[PDB]
């Protein structure tokens, strides 16, 4: 399975990740990454990223912007491919920029391709999520509208793939940092 | 994120131009020198990081900005370094000699062979539709406003006329003491 | 040879500190809206090229500058290492380097040259200056030991003590960059070994904001701009 | 392991480098002058015997086609720095930028080589001071001095070696900001005429200029883009003709 | 493997060419010549440590006969405590 | 190994008067650093030298340094060295988790620190560090406070209260009278009050000079501000006036 | 100026939080006691009652370490330059300072400062010290605190030395 979904809202980022380890790492008090791919390389790459951002946060007594963690993640993803055949990896970074009060969302491919997004997905999806998102998506969408859009999006994914994916874990980054939210 | 895309470059009387596909510009700048890169988006961004680094260090070490022809030798010698596994790109440098005032455009293969056409340059997949349009519309020694007109109509005409709702183009028009970035939509 | 004196003190660091205590004076002042750096330059040579672009004052990146007391040969090795680290941070994080991360970076290299007995320490004291979003305008000092400290106003090199006393009585927390221009010029004219201050003996710079909200700008002053702040301030060696 | 050389003396001095400036102060004088449209560097050739052929002992050296060098001090230390300086110009800058480095970037790299010899066990600092002179499109004409410390300085004019204080006093007295290259050549020939240990003629004197481009010396035609060497080493007949105008 | 044919050859080229030269000097001039040349290189390498400079050494280019020759390795090159505790042993 | 013990007069072997003894002299000249355990916390406290009038307080480093979310280090002796010693410990702990799926144990953060200090003693004309440290915190999945001291020689020891640097005799004397190992301070407030009383006897002027960090189980690390330690200092000074006026004569 | 204009300057500079401001206050105290050879009998009384209240406010409660350095410097330096009998309340504050030998006092560092300030005064006068025979009945040699027990031993030393000529 290994699906990741994203529905950033007016004052949050909502990361939905497949139920199985979460495969989504708290990088800081206001940053999540979600990742999908070849299960050995991605889990170990995510822990390398987490240990480097935890080391920065301890060494500074400070937060690292959702941009700076994302460009660090792309630079280390690209630097890990300069002696290697590309491993299947996709990264979906969502965080809250506490020096500008904006939620932010980024996608990184296996080649190291940053894109700054309204919404995103990987791993187990086609145009059915992207069409359903683009019809309903709004710049000022509320967190409750976002959770309903994510429920529509998970329902569309469930209807097209009736096997058991055991639901998904949803997590929110906002002013109050990481909240794990129960949804079904 | 879209891989490939096109860049176009063109000379006028004391001015240059760099058109490109939007819908993340392909076209970066390092002071008065502009670099449109087509190809894999990861290599476009890795080259932006690499040339930003090299050119900031140049400005620091040398007390002046990197000129268009010097930047051409730097991009080709940097790209050549990657000889056995290159950057999947078509770079297009542009810029107006700050000490001469002469227009400059050049472009390269993935390991840095220098084209230096005095009229126009193309890069990206399906170049040769635009190469015909650009050879049809170009004339020597234009003013900046006509130079904008010829490059923008080249982009529009060679554009996929079936998907013009997905369109968007950035045209940098570059002059001696002035740069104007026009975004352009239909 | 990096061995302790019986008091637990390092002879080489003390001798490097004696060397910088001769090495020309530099003042830095942190206004509410910008930083000022100024340095006094012993031009005993007529044929030395004044209007050379740097000697005492240097850029480390687009928002960080330094003043040097000490050996310029030693300083330029550290300055290049700091420039490489600033661009390697910008390349990694896509963001401009925070001033604390870079000032202490040069304080960690300078401590290493004090511990291993094959290396002499660096005879240099730096008064760093810069802006970042994490803090704002920051003024730091670092010395041959690898110690570093945060200041609102500081002097290094020769005549430190007279300069610190003059800073202390005139400095205000709410002053503007043009008040710090005036203060740093006054302080140097009230501290100088040379009979009066003039534009070639003086290296100057500022870290202001300008008119446009995203800007921070580091004018390292050319001699003609320094002549204007000299004639405006009342130091005014004018026809 | 009690291993370094050039450690600090209690008065805040480096000591070994001070002794290295006494070796420089003993060499045959060299000097340099910057003019409005060119530069001059000059020195005397001291023969170990009159059977020696001093067409072999060049003292004034081409670093790049627009940059020259000369020394005072130990000539062996100067043959080894000049060949590293040439290698540096090609490997660090020409092979990345397709153009030669300025005279501030090559002087920094020479000085970095001399600094590394002060801060080492196992090695003494250099016994040479180098005058490096040149041209660049954006800096224009320049002259610099580099000492055993790795300190470098931009100069309008300078001298180094035995006769250097009397040379530097003559250079202060004669230098003005409107000199041209024929004027600076005359001042440099006058200055060596006071510092000369032996005979004064075109065979004992070394003299080079960085001036206009000389398209004759490029040795191939067809490429105006390539202007041709600014650095030219005066022929022994030109030196004797100018020494007839003295 | 998927790894470029030339990679392992060019990685070890500098070492291989000197190791091959020392064996020719052993053969043509006897064991004294590479014993002399390896001890000169040992004095030059071992007495020339400076944590901030990695750009070779002037006397090593004289010893190696590289004083007027450029490779791509000289135009395209590629912590002070970590250097210190490698130079002295940890 | 020192003083008046001397057979047929004397002569020196390889022995006591040595680089490590002069590093111990550097440590004693650095500001006073103290730590005390409690029933379910540990508090580390330091002397600032009284800041100069032109010094910048908002960016001035907190003297007590967090090595990881559950470990805190403070020092006396050379600041530059402690900065190089904290960097090694911080990366050592972050690397611990990355390779052991386990946060670093306080006892492994003390054996490593003293361990690296010991290697700069052993040989090489590389000098030992002029630094002595308190290392304090909790292990993961535990509620026992830990507190270690390390010395320039690479010797280390566990304490329920300790002091290092300037004037530390007088502080250790006060702690031996006020810290009872059967009934330690039962609450964080009393633990902090004991460290403020302990430091108030040795600091230059008062509330300016003290600064404290409280470590608690489950990564609850908490620096106290100037305003919070001013209300502790004021409460202790109130009790001095109360004790004096409660004289009976 | 009055004398009281110099009693308000001394008060204004006494600032427990700034060592150099605090020094200038103790230099004005030193000046008031040294200037005594020039003072009239009413200015003497004003100075003595000011000094009494000022010393009591500075020293009888809440002494900090930097204040103890400055007062211990005055206690050594002042008897060596002026006779402490020129001012009734100065030598009296130190010789009669209360709770300076109370075994139950947990204020052991404060009590130690009092003993060392008095010792410095008696060392600086030596064989000219007044009749301090009351001190021999007051000494503890039984204090619980190590610090107060070592200021008593160093004080008995100077009391035996003052008798020994």
């Amino acid at each position: 399975m290994d699906i990741i979904l994203g529905i950033r809202v007016q004052d949050s980022v909502i990361l939905a990740s497949s139920k199985a380890d979460d495969k989504t790492r708290q990088l800081s008090p206001h940053t999540l990454m979600s990742f999908a791919g070849e299960a050995g390389d991605t889990v170990q790459f995510a822990e390398y990223i987490q240990a480097n951002i935890q080391l920065y946060s301890i060494r500074e007594d400070y937060e690292l912007s959702p941009q700076a963690v994302s460009s660090f993640v792309r630079q280390e993803l690209a630097k890990s491919i300069r002696s290697r055949r590309p491993y299947q990896v996709n990264v979906l970074i969502g965080g809250y920029d506490k020096k500008k009060n904006k939620p932010e969302l980024y996608q990184i491919d296996y080649l190291g391709t940053k894109v700054e997004l309204p919404y995103g997905a990987h791993g187990y999806s086609g145009f059915y999520t992207f069409s359903l998102l683009d019809h309903h998506y709004r710049p000022d969408m509320t967190t409750e509208e976002g959770l309903d859009l994510l429920k529509l999006c998970v329902q569309e994914l469930e209807k097209r793939m009736p096997m058991d994916f055991k639901g998904v874990i949803v997590k929110i980054v906002d002013k109050d940092g990481i909240r794990q939210v129960d949804d079904f | 994120s879209i891989n490939g895309g096109i860049v176009v470059a063109m000379t006028g009387k004391d001015c240059v131009a760099i058109a490109c596909d939007l819908r993340f510009e392909k076209i970066f700048h390092y002071g008065h020198v502009f670099l449109g890169i087509t190809g894999l988006a990861t290599d476009v961004t890795t080259l932006n990081e690499m040339f930003r680094y090299k050119t900031n260090l140049y400005k620091l070490k040398e007390e002046r900005a990197i000129e268009p022809e010097t930047f051409t030798q730097l991009v080709s010698s940097s790209l050549y370094e990657r000889r056995f596994g290159p950057y999947f790109v078509g770079p297009v440098v542009a810029g107006i000699n700050s000490k001469s005032g002469k227009p400059f455009i050049a472009g390269f293969d993935l390991i840095g062979c220098i084209d230096e056409a005095k009229d126009f340059i193309v890069s990206g997949t399906a170049s040769d539709q635009l190469f015909g349009m650009c050879e049809s519309l170009y004339e020597p020694n234009l003013e900046p406003e006509d130079l904008f007109e010829t490059i923008s109509q080249a982009l529009l005409n060679a554009a996929d006329r079936d998907a013009l709702s997905g369109w968007g183009a950035v045209v940098y028009i570059i002059k001696k003491d002035e740069v104007v970035k026009r975004y352009l939509k239909m | 040879t990096t061995i302790f004196s019986p008091e637990g003190r390092l002879y080489q660091v003390e001798y490097a500190l004696e060397s910088i205590s001769h090495a020309g004076t530099a003042i830095g002042i942190m206004a509410s809206d910008g930083i000022v750096l100024a340095a006094e330059r012993k031009v005993t040579s007529t044929l030395l090229e004044q209007d050379t672009s740097t000697e005492k004052l240097y850029k480390l990146n687009d928002k960080i500058a330094v003043a040097v007391a000490g050996l310029t040969a030693d300083a330029e090795i550290l300055i290049n290492t700091a420039r490489i680290h600033a661009q390697n941070y910008l390349k990694t994080y896509n963001e401009d380097i925070p001033v604390e991360i870079l000032v202490r970076r040069l304080s960690d290299i300078k401590q290493g040259y004090t511990q291993h007995g094959g290396l002499r320490p660096f005879g240099v004291s730096f008064i760093y200056a810069g802006y970042d979003d994490r803090y704002g305008y920051q003024l730091y000092t670092s010395n041959p030991s690898g110690n570093y400290t945060g200041w609102k106003a500081i002097s290094v090199g020769a005549n430190t003590s007279a300069a610190q006393t003059l800073l202390q009585m005139d400095y205000k927390d709410d002053m503007k960059v043009d008040d710090a221009i005036e203060l740093a010029l006054k302080t140097l004219s009230k501290t100088t070994d040379s009979s009066a201050l003039t534009y070639d003996r003086l290296e100057f710079a500022t870290i202001r904001k300008g008119a446009n909200d995203g800007e921070v700008y580091q004018k390292i002053f050319k001699p003609q701009e320094i002549k204007d702040i000299l004639v405006k301030t009342g130091i005014t060696k004018k026809d | 392991y009690s291993f370094s050389l050039t450690t600090f003396s209690p008065s805040g001095k480096l000591g070994q480098i001070d002794y290295a400036l006494t070796a420089v102060k003993q060499g045959v004088t060299s000097l340099g002058i910057k003019a409005t449209n060119g530069v001059v560097i000059a020195t005397e050739k001291k023969s170990s015997s009159p059977l020696a052929m001093s067409e072999t002992l060049s003292k004034v050296s081409l670093l790049t086609p627009d940059i020259g060098a000369v020394y005072s001090g130990m000539g062996p230390d100067y043959r080894v720095l000049v060949d590293k300086s040439r290698k540096v110009a090609h490997t660090s800058y020409k092979r990345i930028y397709g153009e030669y480095p300025p005279t501030k970037l090559l002087v920094s790299e020479v000085a970095k080589i001399m600094q590394e010899a002060t801060q080492s066990g196992g090695v003494r600092p250099f016994g040479v001071s180098l005058l490096i002179a040149g041209h660049d499109e954006f800096n224009g004409f320049s002259l610099y001095q580099v000492d055993p410390s790795g300190s470098y300085f931009p100069w309008k004019a300078t001298a180094i070696g035995k006769g250097s204080v009397a040379a530097k006093t003559f250079l202060e007295k004669r230098w003005n900001d409107e000199l041209e290259l024929e004027d600076a050549i005359h001042i440099a020939l006058l200055t060596l005429k006071e510092s000369v240990e032996g005979e004064f003629n075109g065979d004992t004197i070394e003299l080079a200029i960085i001036g206009d481009e000389n398209p004759d010396l490029l040795g191939y035609t067809g490429i105006p883009t390539d202007k041709g060497p600014r650095f030219r080493k005066l022929t022994s007949q030109e030196i004797n003709d100018r020494l007839e105008a003295l | 493997n998927d790894r470029h044919p030339l990679e392992s050859t060019l990685k070890n080229w500098e070492t291989t060419q000197r190791q091959r030269q020392m064996e020719q000097y052993r053969q043509i001039f006897g064991i004294a010549e590479p014993m002399k040349r390896t001890m000169e290189m040992e004095i030059v390498n071992r007495t020339d440590f400076n944590p901030l400079s990695t750009n070779g050494s002037i006397h090593r280019d004289i010893l190696l006969n590289k004083e007027c020759s450029i490779d791509w390795e000289d135009v395209y090159p590629g912590d002070v405590h970590s250097k210190i505790e490698k130079q002295l042993g940890i | 190994m020192s003083g008046y013990d001397r057979a047929l007069s004397i002569f020196s072997p390889d022995g006591h008067i040595f680089q490590v003894e002069y590093a111990l002299e550097a440590v004693k000249r650095g500001t006073c650093a103290v730590g005390v355990k409690g029933k379910n916390c540990v508090v580390l406290g330091c002397e600032r030298r009284s800041t100069l009038k032109l010094q910048d307080t908002r960016i001035t480093p907190s003297k007590v340094s967090k090595i990881d979310s559950h470990v805190v280090l403070s020092f006396s002796g050379l600041n530059a060295d402690s900065r190089i010693l904290i960097e090694k410990a911080r990366v050592e702990a972050q690397s611990h988790r990355l390779t052991l799926e386990d946060p670093v144990t306080v006892e492994y953060l003390t054996r490593y620190v003293a361990g690296v200090q010991q290697r700069y003693t052993q040989s090489g004309g590389v000098r030992p560090f002029g630094v002595s440290t308190l290392i304090a915190g909790f292990d993961p999945r535990d509620d026992e406070p830990k507190l270690y001291q390390t010395e320039p020689s690479g010797i280390y020891s566990s304490w329920s209260a300790q002091t290092i640097g300037r004037n530390s005799k007088t502080v250790r004397e006060f702690l031996e009278k006020n810290y009872d190992r059967k009934e330690p301070p039962a609450t964080v407030e009393e633990c902090v009050k004991l460290t403020v009383r302990s430091l108030l006897e040795v600091v230059q002027t008062g509330a300016k000079n003290i600064e404290i960090t409280v470590v608690k189980p489950d990564s609850d690390i908490v620096a106290l501000s100037s305003e919070e330690i001013n209300q502790y200092v004021t409460q202790i000074e109130q009790e001095k006036q109360e004790q004096q006026e409660q004289d009976k004569k | 100026l009055n004398m009281s204009d110099l009693f308000e300057l001394c008060e204004s500079y006494y600032n427990k939080d700034d060592k150099a401001s605090m020094i200038m206050s103790v230099e004005i105290v030193a000046g008031l006691v040294c200037g005594s050879k020039f003072m009239s009998v009413s200015d003497l009384d004003k100075r003595d009652t000011f000094i009494e209240n000022f010393l009591a406010k500075c020293l009888d409660y809440e002494l900090n370490h930097d204040a103890f350095e400055i007062w211990s410097t005055l206690a050594w330096w002042l008897p060596a330059v002026v006779d402490l009998r020129r001012s009734k309340t100065f030598f009296c504050h130190f010789i009669n300072a209360d709770g300076m030998f109370d075994r139950e006092s947990d204020a052991a560092t404060h009590q130690t400062s009092k003993i060392y300030m008095l010792r410095s005064i008696l060392m600086s006068m030596e064989f000219r010290a007044p009749d301090v025979g009351k001190l021999f009945d007051e000494l503890v040699f039984d204090h619980p605190y190590d610090q107060v027990r070592q200021a008593v031993a160093k004080l008995l030393t100077t009391l035996v030395q003052n008798q020994s000529n």
